[PDB]
């Protein structure tokens, strides 16, 4: 008994950790360089800046 | 693939579809080759490691069921396991049910655990009902078994407890043997004792196949909807009527489904002669079977029974059709050797007074009371029918 | 004939008499069963009307 | 009432004739523990069905499923008498006990036509109730006869939920004291064995054990 309620709690813990981490990735900078070329992106993959250090 | 149909002469109607349950269906014969791998797989024993790891109740029922009948009875009597009595009913070499009842009482006699004798030698009413229903299925197959069944009843009422379950099973036993009068009289005795007719016996009576050991086992998965319909119809009929009307309806449907139409009309004959007030469903069913058969298999006293039951509780059209079909079958050249239906003065006055009692409140009886009185008094002028057609057309 | 004054069943009237017409105070009596209806609930104020 | 003497022909042996014919022998039967206080299917005569006993859901589980129900945990009422039911258990469906052995033989469409609700799947949780938990126990045995993997029984369902004091009215068939039982009227066995089965040592309200054999204790004296 109570196999649905105990499985719904484990699914919502999976959804709460995947929602709280999506809000950590999206509000973050992802900087990649090759040869002095700083390409800065956010979590959504949009290029924020193509710089040169 | 065209198979003929057995002549039940049952009415095709959505009301009496619960009466159409118990009819054998060729759809099951077409479904039969799909079940063949299942019954081919079920014939094999399980492995030793599965049977040794089996639970106690499962292992007991699957070993005692495969065992011989007397060896299983010996094991039951040795270890005082009285709840395995429905298993040995289903044995491969089990005798007729009166011998099984004597063996049950012998096992209760020599058992290792002896209770007080008021509870030691009492079988459950489910067991006695199953035994008597097996006996009634055998009386359906062979009526001359009935005498021994009488002897069996002559011990069981003296040894077990006379319950409405075993009394309804004995009514089914008397019905299945062709005994019409004493079955209805046992039903009237139950009705005077305020005992309810058992609904599982009422459903098995209107299913003249399906010996109840494999119904409680459940090897026939279909027609359980029909069993539930007949049980609910029995409960509905018992809510407003006594046990004798329910039993008479069951007798009528059983004799219709076994192609024994003479006993089917003897049911109505004996129910009118004994004093059982029939339910309105049974009267409407009898009228529609009379319409299906065109009044061929019918007698004068059965005609008088039908007209009495229709004047008591029935429509004007049903009574008029019954009387007109009787008067036309009297005039037919086939039935001229048979005697004509004649109403004696007392029952004629009773029928006409009940018709006048119905007609004081009903207008459909008041318009046709004169035609009913003309049809009963055997003087029927055709001008009444011509005026009836003229009033129907205008 | 009925001997009652039948009101307007206004939205303020339904909020006044909600426990009479939308609560679990209803007890049905038939030939089959004499039952006490629990969990009976009127969703909106149009159900009281 | 008023202490009716019973028409059984059991009797204690006299003080004159010797004790003979020891291929049947009654002795007094006393078990180890009392079982009359227990649940009806937890007693001594139902021990072989001990693995057939459904798992128990309790009052707090029933209140939690009242507040927070699950879509496939089916609460099913197994009470039969419509005159004795006065309230509705929440999220419950009516499947009376005496129809259960037919009801599980139907298809899903026939179950929906004959009961008005869908047939539960064999992996779904089924929870049964009754007045005392007796009709629900027999119904759970009928549900476990079919291949239903999760069947649970609330013992004392309605009488603990709604606080009623009812019963399923189980007869437990005991012969009337005019009904004379089998071994008195019958020539099924010889007269010595018939006289030795019908004898008992003491009052006839307690339980006795029948020995099929006996040997003399030669080593006492």
């Amino acid at each position: 008994s109570f196999r649905y309620t105990n499985n719904l709690i484990g699914a919502l813990k999976h959804r709460l950790l995947l929602e709280s981490s999506y809000r950590e990735i999206a509000s973050r900078k992802f900087i990649g360089n090759c040869r002095g070329v700083e390409v800065v992106c956010s979590g959504y993959g949009t290029v924020l800046a193509v710089q040169l250090t | 693939t065209q198979l003929p149909d057995p002549p039940y002469y049952l009415p095709h109607s959505p009301r009496f579809d619960a009466e159409r349950c118990g009819t054998f269906n060729k759809k099951w014969l077409l479904n039969l080759p799909a079940l063949k791998p299942l019954v081919r797989n079920s014939t094999y024993l399980p492995k030793k490691e599965e049977l040794w790891r089996a639970p106690t109740h499962e292992a007991l029922e699957t070993i005692i069921g495969h065992l011989p009948y007397h060896d299983a009875l010996r094991y039951i009597t040795e270890h005082s396991l009285f709840l395995l009595f429905p298993t040995v009913l289903r044995a491969r070499d089990a005798p007729l049910p009166h011998v099984i009842y004597e063996d049950f009482m012998k096992s209760c006699t020599f058992a290792s655990l002896q209770n007080p004798p008021e509870e030691q030698f009492a079988l459950p009413s489910v067991l006695l009902r199953t035994l008597l229903c097996m006996a009634a299925y055998h009386c359906t197959l062979d009526a001359d078994y009935f005498t021994t069944c009488q002897m069996l009843f002559g011990r069981m009422e003296q040894q077990q407890q006379t319950t409405p379950e075993v009394l309804s099973a004995w009514v089914y036993c008397c019905t299945a043997s062709g005994r019409v009068d004493e079955a209805l009289t046992y039903a009237k005795y139950m009705a005077d004792c305020s005992a309810p007719f058992d609904v599982t016996v009422f459903s098995l009576m209107q299913h003249p196949s399906l010996n109840p050991i494999e119904v409680e086992d459940g090897s026939v998965p279909h027609s359980a909807k029909g069993l539930l319909l007949q049980r609910r119809l029995g409960n509905r009929l018992h809510t407003a009527y006594r046990s004798d009307a329910v039993a008479a309806h069951g007798m009528f449907v059983y004799y219709a489904l076994t192609l024994s139409h003479v006993r089917k009309w003897e049911v109505i004959r004996a129910a009118a002669a004994l004093g059982v007030t029939l339910a309105e469903r049974t009267v409407v069913l009898a009228v529609e079977v009379f319409a299906r058969e065109k009044g061929m298999r019918c007698g004068p006293k059965t005609v008088k029974a039908l007209t009495h039951f229709l004047a008591q509780d029935g429509t004007v059209g049903h009574l008029l059709y019954v009387l007109l079909r009787a008067r036309k079958n009297e005039l037919l050249p086939e039935f001229r050797d048979l005697p004509h239906t004649t109403f004696s003065e007392e029952e004629q006055e009773l029928v006409l007074q009940c018709v006048a009692q119905r007609a004081r409140h009903d207008d459909s009886f008041a318009v046709a009371a004169t035609l009913v009185s003309s049809l009963v008094r055997e003087d029927d002028p055709s001008e009444l029918l011509m005026a009836f057609a003229r009033a129907a057309r205008n | 004939g009925a001997g009652v004054l039948r009101p307007h069943f206004n939205e303020v009237w339904c909020q006044l008499n909600y426990a009479k017409f939308g609560s679990s105070t209803i007890t049905q009596h038939t030939t089959t069963s004499r039952r006490q209806l629990l969990f009976f609930h009127a969703g909106s104020l149009k159900d009281i009307a | 009432q008023a202490d009716r003497r019973t028409r059984h022909h059991m009797m204690v042996d006299g003080q004159i004739n010797p004790r003979e014919w020891f291929n049947w022998h009654p002795k007094e039967y006393q078990p180890w523990y009392f079982d009359r206080h227990k649940f009806l299917y937890e007693q001594r005569q139902y021990a072989q069905f001990h693995h057939l006993l459904c798992h128990q859901v309790y009052l707090k589980d029933m209140l939690h499923l009242m507040r927070y129900p699950e879509p496939y945990t089916h609460i099913i009422d197994c009470r039969t008498s419509t005159q004795k039911m006065h309230r509705w258990v929440p999220h419950s469906l009516w499947l009376p006990r005496d129809e259960v052995e037919y009801a599980l033989q139907l298809s899903a469409d026939e179950f929906l036509d004959m009961y008005g609700f869908r047939k539960p799947d064999k992996s779904d949780d089924v929870i049964l109730l009754s007045h005392n938990g007796i009709y629900s126990e027999q119904a759970g045995w009928e549900w476990k006869k079919q291949f239903f993997q999760h069947v649970y029984n609330y013992r004392g369902g309605t009488n603990e939920l709604f606080g009623e004091s009812y019963s399923d009215m189980n007869v437990s068939d005991v012969l009337s004291p005019w009904k004379g039982p089998f071994p008195q009227s019958g020539v099924f066995v010889d007269k010595w064995s018939k006289r030795k089965v019908l004898t008992r040592t003491g009052p006839f309200d307690r339980q006795y054990e029948m020995q099929d054999f006996a040997l003399p204790d030669l080593e006492l004296e």
